[PDB]
């Protein structure tokens, strides 16, 4: 086969840096290596074909090189919209195998999260389950700790977190923390609070609501 | 007088895969077309200011056409699609290489697909080897039997020289002069 | 413009069959080779199959064996992939790709890709998503920016699509990646930050679409 090994598997660089991605082949593929870019939740897009030919519409800051083995993709000036995953794919011999991929991340100035808490809807309560959502919006760095307190009682194990991929426009993250309780347990309490800690925050930020108010 | 005008002032050049060679011997070499040069000039193994004082047995004039990004491969100890699969120079190459931008001659508005170049080949070319074979290249495990399909492609492709392309994709006419009883003085 | 759109994805039990389609427009479909490419959740792209313009050349990756069958209808500008004996490792989003290089040369690249269709192989059941509003409280918005959203809970399989005001509202929207709950279902929240002044005058509706279950739900998000 034609195993395609990319290095690095992940990298972090800032806007304006010069990023170089390496792609190696198990055997000689001449000069028919192709580069692709894929955003989270989007379709891949062709960047370089035939090792060095730039696809129409792709900015000139993208450039490819190499012959035989050890192909390289170079981004001369990294822009905010280049955050994605870059795959190399050999076309010398079937199957047109792809590389493992190189995820490029961008770093930025510290931005504290804006916190929002949402009570469960009356519609959901009618069905036996209560979900309480806490939103950490447009923050950097990614690290944050969410602690649920119900009538001033720290919860444990009854929460799940989900984090967006680093935004392509402002290089920030968003995080959702969902507290799942039974309708019976939810209606036993009045106070539901979401406490958020972040390295950009000097003090923890607590958003709370009173049940039924 | 050695026929140097017929090689440089030629109206039509050959493709790089089928490069033409003019065997020049038993003549007086009026070094003036290469002696002084939008003309690139790379010499290997010999000095041009000493060419008028040297007699050679045979002088070979190789002419073809490539694009700008491929002129760097027409040199000893070079690799690439042109060097490995079209026109290779030996490591001890004794001679000079001449190349100039011919975008006003070999590029049409609708594309000049006349010039061709070899893509696939099972092995690399030996120095001064010309392969004009057009057999369907077998890349996979199944035979081709003259069938153009998956893993069985045409070993030749077109350049499609258009004047609106970048300098790296514009046609460049290359003239490689090899210096081998000594009669070419 | 050039365009490809995949269809036919959905739930299928292990061992059963599913037929995918790819509709092409904006280019001469009959002149180009087409490809099927899939992607495992979290993994990288994986080439599946290709077919020449006149169907004289047809290929499958080894993980396909004799289960899948690629075909095309040049008169209908359509590419097809008949998937049989589907396994759990066939769960992936399937892309349909057009080859750049014209005619019998498939050694360059796929310039045009569809949005893809999701195939999920599981011995489960097609559950629809419940949509609940994420309304802000009366005394809980401390800024000139307010947040609202929609909880899309307990669906199977992936994916779901959430739009705001039928696609008219895109700025500030964050549709979180799904999470697999202990029950076995998926759930995600889609939020949007809007001017707090707009809460009294403007209408915000989230539009949730779950193609495997043909679920379409509109939910107006209003203050409580």
């Amino acid at each position: 086969a034609i195993q395609m090994t990319q290095s690095p598997s992940s990298l972090s660089a800032s806007v304006g840096d010069r990023v170089t991605i390496t792609c190696r082949t198990s055997q000689t593929i001449s000069s028919y290596l192709n580069w692709y870019q894929q955003k989270p939740g989007k379709a891949p897009k062709l960047l370089i074909y035939d090792a060095s030919s730039l696809q129409s519409g792709v900015p000139s800051r993208f450039s490819g090189s190499g012959y035989g083995t050890d192909f390289t993709l170079t981004i001369s000036s990294l822009q905010p919209e280049d955050f994605a995953t870059y795959f190399c794919q050999q076309s010398y011999n079937t199957p047109y195998a792809f590389g493992q991929g190189t995820k490029v991340e961008i770093k930025r100035t510290v931005a504290a999260p804006s916190v929002f808490i949402f009570p469960p809807s009356d519609e959901q309560l009618k069905s036996g389950t209560a979900s309480v959502v806490c939103l950490l919006n447009n923050f950097y760095p990614r690290e944050a700790k969410v602690q649920w307190k119900v009538d001033n009682a720290l919860q444990s194990g009854n929460s799940q977190e989900s984090v967006t991929e680093q935004d392509s426009k402002d290089s920030t993250y968003s995080l959702s923390s969902t507290l799942t309780l039974s309708k019976a347990d939810y209606e036993k309490h009045k106070v539901y609070a979401c406490e958020v800690t972040h390295q950009g925050l000097s003090s923890p930020v607590t958003k709370s609501f009173n049940r039924g108010e | 007088l050695c026929p140097f005008d017929e090689v440089f002032n030629a109206t039509r050049f050959a493709s790089v895969y089928a490069w033409n060679r003019k065997r020049i011997s038993n003549c007086v070499a009026d070094y003036s077309v290469l002696y002084n040069l939008f003309f690139t000039f790379k010499c290997y193994g010999v000095s041009p200011t000493k060419l008028n004082d040297l007699c050679f047995t045979n002088v070979y004039a190789d002419s073809f056409v490539i694009r700008g990004d491929e002129v760097r491969q027409i040199a000893p100890g070079q690799t690439g699609n042109i060097a490995d699969y079209n026109y290779k120079l030996p490591d001890d190459f004794t001679g000079c290489v001449i190349a100039w931008n011919s975008n006003k001659l070999d590029s049409k508005v609708s594309g000049n697909y006349n010039y061709l170049y070899r893509l696939f080949r099972k092995s690399n070319l030996k120095p001064f080897e010309r392969d004009i074979s057009t057999e369907i290249y077998q890349a996979g495990n199944k035979p081709c039997n003259g069938v153009a399909g998956f893993n069985c492609y045409f070993p030749l492709r077109s350049y499609s020289f258009r004047p609106t392309y970048g300098v790296g994709h514009q046609p460049y006419r290359v003239v490689v002069l090899s210096f081998e009883p000594a009669t070419v003085c | 413009q050039v365009q490809l759109v995949e269809s036919g994805g959905g739930l299928v039990q292990p061992g059963r069959s599913l037929r995918l389609s790819c509709a092409a427009s904006g280019f001469t479909f009959d002149d180009y080779a087409m490809h099927w490419v899939r992607q495992v959740p979290g993994k990288g792209l994986e080439w599946v199959s290709g077919i020449s313009w006149n169907s004289g050349s047809i290929v499958y990756a080894d993980f396909v064996k004799g289960r899948f069958t690629i075909a095309r209808d040049n008169a209908k500008n359509s590419l097809f992939l008949q998937m049989n004996s589907l396994r759990a490792e066939d769960t992936a989003l399937y892309y349909c790709a057009k080859s750049t290089a014209l005619r019998h040369q498939y050694y360059y690249g796929m310039d045009v890709w569809g949005q893809g269709t999701t195939v999920t192989v599981s011995s489960a059941s097609t559950k629809g998503p419940s949509v609940f509003p994420l309304a802000p409280s009366s005394k809980s918005t401390s800024g000139g920016t307010a947040a609202l959203g929609c909880l899309v809970k307990d669906y199977f399989p992936e994916p779901v699509t959430v739009s705001w005001n039928s696609g008219a509202l895109t700025s500030g929207v964050h549709t979180f990646p799904a999470v697999l709950q202990s029950s076995g279902l998926y759930s995600l929240s889609s939020v949007v930050t809007v001017p707090s002044s707009s809460l009294g005058t403007q209408t915000y509706i989230c539009n949730v679409n779950h193609k495997p279950s043909n679920t379409k739900v509109d939910k107006r998000v209003e203050p409580k």
